[PDB]
């Protein structure tokens, strides 16, 4: 009330294009399903191509997610955009003037939808630097709660990166 | 010898695999196989990205299966939109073992990589070390025969910091 729950290949796939984009700014969508009205479930993300003129609507190419959307379809995946992420790269978590446009075309589209907003330079060892946002229901914008999901099977699968260690 | 030495392999990847078996709903005696992506210009073969492939096979008919040759070229040229420095460098499975048509399997992979294909097995059930054993094929004295490559898990620093904070609570 309110929380999105972002899940382990999501969150690091944000972090990796993040940190892969400096010092430019990305984008991309993010899939999951919206459970009650006080959660959403970010079970996965994908990435968007840079476009000349920044992060905004104009970046959405529905070309390319309609494509991709149609081949995770094929894999298994058929999970609803539940809302977009972008980085801030050094500048911090919060929506720009665009960045509330281009929320409010994603809540045209469907009015649960969740904009993440993750900061790859100043995200740190022990420190991620990340928000969520929706817009105040009617042009000001509130910050939800992010948690983690994470399976025993994901967690046991994490534990392998440094295993000297547990 | 001029042979790759040693795989290292993002947690993403394993995560990745981990994520593709679960979402089909993998089950019994089947398997799971995507593509894998990185860097094989080294000895040491990085292991960075995947995705999963449409695979169905019947293992009551051990040389019968079908590998989407579309869905590979169409999905690596939305991969290289993102990121170019990610190539095609092979392809994985979730096992948990080498299976018969493993070889074959590889030598389609072939056409799409420059490198040797890098074959990857994800133990996604992870029972008894890594969750991970890699092969190249090579030739031996004279047939085809898969070469096993040490394995070790390794994170660039955006990960590094991803994992560290999923594995808090713990
Ligand atoms: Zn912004």
């Amino acid at each position: 009330k309110e929380t999105v729950y972002i899940s382990s290949i999501a969150l690091l796939k944000m972090l990796k294009h993040g940190r892969a984009g400096v010092p430019m700014e990305v984008m991309g969508l993010m899939l999951g399903e919206f459970v009650d009205d006080y959660t959403v479930n970010v079970v996965d993300v994908f990435a968007m191509p840079q476009s000349g003129t920044g992060v905004s609507v104009e970046a959405v190419d529905d070309v390319f997610q309609a494509k991709m959307m149609d081949m995770l379809k094929q894999t298994g995946r058929d999970q609803m955009v539940v809302g977009w992420y972008h980085s801030h790269p050094g500048f911090g978590c919060w929506l720009s003037s665009v960045d509330v446009n281009t929320q409010k075309s994603f809540e045209q589209l469907n009015s649960r939808a969740v904009a993440v907003v993750v900061d790859p330079i100043q995200s740190v060892k022990g420190k991620v630097v990340i928000d969520a946002f929706r817009l105040i229901d009617t042009r000001h914008y509130y910050s939800l709660n992010i948690d983690y999901h994470k399976t025993a099977k994901e967690t046991k699968m994490l534990m392998n990166l440094h295993k000297e260690q547990w | 010898s001029l042979q790759h030495e040693k795989v290292t392999i993002a947690p993403l990847v394993l995560l990745s695999a981990l994520d593709h078996y679960e979402r089909t709903q993998t089950k019994e005696n089947k398997r799971c196989v995507g593509v894998i992506l990185g860097d094989a210009n080294s000895s040491t073969i990085r292991v960075t990205n995947s995705f999963a492939l449409p695979f169905e096979e019947d293992e009551k008919n051990s040389d019968v299966w079908f590998l989407d040759h579309n869905y590979i070229e169409n999905m690596n040229e939305m991969c290289k939109k993102i990121n170019a420095k990610e190539k095609l460098i092979g392809w994985y499975h979730s096992g948990p073992k080498l299976r018969a048509s493993d070889l074959k399997i590889n030598e389609l992979f072939k056409k799409y990589t420059q490198n040797n294909p890098l074959l990857l097995i994800v133990d996604v059930k992870q029972q008894g070390g890594l969750p991970t054993d890699a092969y190249v094929a090579i030739e031996q004295v004279t047939e085809k025969t898969f070469l096993h490559l040490p394995c070790t898990i390794e994170a660039e620093e955006a990960e590094e910091i991803g994992v560290e904070h999923l594995l808090r609570d713990v």
